[PDB]
């Protein structure tokens, strides 16, 4: 999951110079300057609060797919913030999916990629951002 | 050169280039999009050309042409629309325009001819409220794709001056765009007298319906607004690429900048250790 | 100060240029033969500065608080003494010349201010909110003062304008009637408490303080003084 | 059947083909057919209307003039506005005119790059000491 | 208009069961965890009867 | 008759709405007994864990 | 290594970070009581970096030929122990981040990378005039990075668009199957000697291949293998 944010990230640091300008650029760098702002928002994290393996593989497969484009960059964390909670509360059994088959070499499996998608839709249908 | 002072040299060298790069950048964007606007605004002005062409190639009548179309002999008064980028940074374009004013505001002030000047920008409508040539006419904040409701402000007056007989023609001064590195200055006539090869025309026939000479005194005016239009926006294209090469120059030059201070401040860093390392040396025996 | 600490009350301890003691370790240790550390620095210089700064410590009986003052040569930073100084440091309050000679009686600097106190877990969710809500209406610095010198405000800003003018307004706030200059100014001192000040603030950036003027929070101690005034 | 262009100083309205115009001549209006013989003339404020395949299309022209080959029309108005849409208000056409553009297409550029040209004379201030 | 209010009241409706279902599977939850941490507590206090048993 | 067919197939997606929404309460109320017996099974395991560490 | 010259084999030394070497020279000599040199280097320097690498000769009975990884103190060529190091190397292999992450796994930087024996009294005036032509195009393609990126291919004037166009293939065709690497990879190794080497890029140059995109040319080994991957 981690590859497609750290070339996201790299991207957005050769566009770093770029963010107070992102409305007078292409329209595919504005949208890696936007994703890349969206990532390092994502990226900031409170003190005492350590993501387990499985919570930061859900964030991370929301972040790099495209699932918190919609989202203003401010409330990312907030995003966060709320995902794992639902994660936590309103679907436990997929947390446990993932964490269970963590180490196949072909991690999206259909069965936990579909049980990850009905999450982040289910999340990002109730809420508003 | 203290070894962190060429620090801070190089951090503050490091930021401008940084800056300029960005400024490059969207400069670059900002003549695309001012070159877009241009090849849109074509197809208008070249329909009314062949429309001009056609025209002109009828009512030839001095008199019929007293309207605008007609040739001042005396020439006492001229006008000069110049069009300057209203920002600086933009390199040596700001300059070649209002030179090639002063190269015309003379040729012409030694025909006897009294020169006056309407401007299109705040950065011409400085150089001539300090000359002291307050420009007849200043049309400031222009933005990257103004509407020709803008030019019109300035070019009513102009025209209704060709008209009031306050002026015997209008010349417009912008900054027209060879190739995405050269900006040649140019000036243009505002004169509409027209009357191209009768091969562009074809002599093509129509039958005003308001009358010839209603729909040629009606027309004219938006023909030079059209123009003056026109040069706008290739003054605003020209700016852009000015303003893109100028960045480009000096983020090259900010570069070199750094790569000296980074020698000098390597050369600072070794001398300090050196000197660190004696004098720990010598306290030591 | 340990005396007192030893009966349980609270002590406030000022060492003015803690910089100058470590100074004058360094020339001690130049004049005993000791083989210089670093930039003619004493090699014991690390322990020397921690048998003075570990004896300012809160205890069960009693706490010695400490507010130094430190000197850096020239500016740099760098330096062992103030990296030594800074490795025993809670707090920085950055006085500067700017705020002090806008008549602001108290000339702390809202940015390059900083505590390690100040997050959740300690001061509370609400005092660190609000101290991020504030000093982001300045983490620019108002940096929109440099846009107001080349555009004016472009005449105004969309939004920006109010930020100004919380910002203005929270500048104005920081400042305070002091008791100690109480006759030299004229003016009662305030002691505001920590809960006083996270509520006016949080109040002021909420909007409540959108309805009174400047100079309104000129030198008074909670949102509620500003109040009275306003209603008076 | 013939090959109308609604030009402006701007941009092109339109350049389709056209059964109808129902043009508002100075002198009066007048209805132009595929076959109109050569004609060169002055709008006024009015509604211009096209009609295509039995479609009426009401486009509010503020001024402007007219050539009319037999072969195709051209409509050199000074402004062309759809009131018929109505909704171009709320539709971006207006609405984003309102925040996609000026307000950061001109606003935000301008804040942006006056911003950057202060942080660059401040920092050739800072660094004039080379 | 019929079809954009099928559609609508599709969504509508399994996201009012989504929504009970998290409901459902939060109440169910925090019950566990309650009564978990009512277990771990009576064990702690076995615990600490098993030490004074050796003191 | 479009408009018959389409107020006839909304009925039909608003019956399946319904028995989709029952279909996903009862999958709910599966996985929260499920998940309720697994972690009261977890800590009646850790309380034996902590009692024969105590002893 | 010296036994197996001795018997006349030719041998490949591998020193990893000889800076490391210059570093644990250094940490003796300071050890040692000797006075320190410069930047914390060694007073014998040049005489510790002349016992090494001096025994790395070609002599009449056999070869050691050393690759050495060198690690440069922050980023200065001018350091004494780089320059030292660079007083006794004969050619310099600059890896690159970049052309590693696209999948140029012989990720030699090719206007960097420099040495001294390419000369055309030693290895041919042929090997001289194509090396020089390959560096030329690729460095004009350096300085194109920044206007491709500035306007787009399209503003670049033609042959230039062709120097562009080149130079990509040839930076593509730097790639090379490796032996060792042909279990991970499933591609055999090829083994490209130099004057192989020397004709297939020449005849790159000159204008055949044009034809062929970019591709074809990735991991390969001769022109030869670029054609006959065409032709199938």
């Amino acid at each position: 999951v981690a590859g497609k944010l750290k070339g996201e990230l790299a991207q957005f640091r050769d566009l770093a110079a770029f963010a107070q300008f992102a409305s007078d650029l292409d329209a595919t760098t504005k949208a890696q300057i936007e994703r890349g702002q969206r990532l390092q928002e994502l990226l900031k994290q409170p003190q005492y609060q350590p993501l387990p393996v499985e919570d930061q593989v859900a964030v991370l497969y929301a972040a790099t797919n495209n699932y918190l484009d919609d989202v203003p960059v401010p409330l990312i964390t907030k995003w966060r913030d709320d995902f794992l909670a639902f994660l936590r509360t309103a679907h436990p059994e997929v947390r446990k999916l993932i964490y269970d088959n963590r180490l196949d070499r072909k991690f999206p499996t259909p069965e936990v990629k579909e049980a990850l998608e009905a999450a982040i839709k289910e999340f990002k249908a109730t809420s508003n951002y | 050169p203290s070894s962190r002072e060429i620090k801070r040299r190089i951090r503050s060298v490091k930021n401008v280039a940084q800056i300029t790069r960005a400024m490059e950048m969207v400069s670059a964007s900002k003549m695309r999009r001012a070159q877009r606007n241009v090849l849109a605004t074509r197809p208008y002005a070249d329909r009314m050309r062949e429309v001009m062409a056609n025209l002109t190639a009828r009512v030839v009548g001095a008199a019929r042409r007293g309207t605008l179309l007609e040739k001042r002999e005396t020439v006492k008064s001229v006008a000069l629309l110049v069009v300057t980028p209203d920002r600086g940074l933009c390199g040596s374009l700001v300059a070649n325009v209002l030179r090639r004013a002063g190269r015309f505001i003379t040729e012409q002030r030694a025909m006897g001819r009294t020169v006056d000047v309407y401007t299109f920008g705040r950065k011409g409508r400085d150089f001539f409220l300090r000359t002291g040539f307050a420009p007849a006419g200043e049309a400031t904040r222009l933005g990257d794709a103004p509407k020709l409701e803008a030019i019109l402000g300035v070019a009513i007056s102009a025209i209704n001056g060709f008209q009031s007989g306050k002026y015997d023609e209008l010349y417009i001064i912008y900054s027209e765009f060879i190739n995405t590195l050269v900006q040649r200055p140019a000036i243009k006539q505002l004169l509409p007298v027209e009357s191209p090869d009768i091969s562009t025309t074809t002599n093509v026939d129509y039958t005003y319906e308001p009358g010839e000479e209603e729909v040629l005194n009606s027309i004219l005016p938006r023909y030079v607004e059209t123009q003056i239009y026109q040069a706008v926006l290739e003054s605003i294209a020209s700016e852009h690429s000015a303003r893109m090469v100028a960045m480009r120059n000096a983020t090259n030059n900010a570069k070199d900048l750094v790569r000296d201070l980074t020698l000098s401040f390597n050369k600072a860093r070794q001398a300090a250790i050196t000197k660190e390392v004696s004098e720990i040396a010598s306290g030591a025996a | 100060a340990e005396y007192f600490r030893d009966e349980g009350r609270d002590i406030l301890l000022f060492i003015d240029n803690i910089f100058r003691f470590v100074q004058a370790g360094s020339e001690v240790s130049s004049l005993l033969g000791r083989m210089p550390s670093q930039v003619g620095y004493q090699p014991t210089l690390g322990t020397e500065m921690g048998e003075l700064q570990e004896r300012i410590t809160s205890t069960k009986r009693g706490s010695i608080t400490s507010m130094q003052a430190v000197y850096v040569p020239a500016d740099d930073y760098t330096d062992p003494a103030p990296a030594t100084v800074f490795s025993h440091l809670d707090a920085t309050i950055s006085l500067e010349r700017s705020i002090a000679e806008r008549a602001i009686f108290p000339a702390v600097d809202p940015l390059a201010s900083t505590s390690r106190i100040l997050d959740p877990n300690i001061v509370g969710e609400e005092h660190y909110r609000v101290a991020q809500e504030v000093k982001r209406v300045l983490q620019r610095y108002k940096d929109l003062k440099d846009i107001i010198a080349i555009l004016g405000m472009e005449e105004l800003s969309d939004e920006d304008k109010l930020t100004v003018q919380r910002a203005r307004k929270i500048e104005l706030f920081f400042s305070q009637p002091f008791t100690v200059a109480q006759q030299f100014t004229g003016r009662p001192g305030k002691y505001v408490p920590v809960k006083k000040t996270v509520e006016s603030f949080a109040r002021l950036l909420n909007g409540e303080g959108d309805h009174i003027p400047e100079s309104f929070f000129y030198m008074q101690g909670d949102f509620d003084d500003v109040l009275a005034a306003y209603e008076a | 059947p013939i090959h109308l262009e609604i030009v402006t100083a701007e941009r092109v309205i339109l350049s389709d083909d056209v059964d109808m115009i129902s043009a508002p001549t100075k002198d009066g209006r007048v209805g132009i057919l595929p076959r109109h013989a050569p004609l060169m003339t002055i709008l006024e404020p009015g509604e211009l209307d096209i009609i295509k395949n039995g479609e009426r299309t009401p486009f509010a022209v503020s001024g402007g003039f007219m050539e009319v080959l037999p072969h195709r029309v051209t409509i050199l108005a000074d402004t062309v506005e759809r009131a018929d849409e109505i909704d171009e208000a709320r539709a971006e056409q207006a609405r984003a005119e309102a925040e996609a553009r000026r307000r950061e297409a001109q606003s935000e550029r301008d804040m942006a790059l006056a911003e950057a040209k202060l942080r660059k004379e401040m920092v050739r201030l800072r660094v004039a000491q080379l | 208009e019929q079809l954009a209010n099928a559609r609508r009241d599709y969504e509508a409706e399994i996201a009012r069961a989504r929504q009970e279902a998290a409901k459902i599977v939060a109440q169910a939850q925090e019950r566990a965890k309650q009564q978990e941490a009512e277990i771990i507590a009576q064990a702690r206090r076995e615990a600490e009867r098993l030490k004074e048993e050796a003191r």
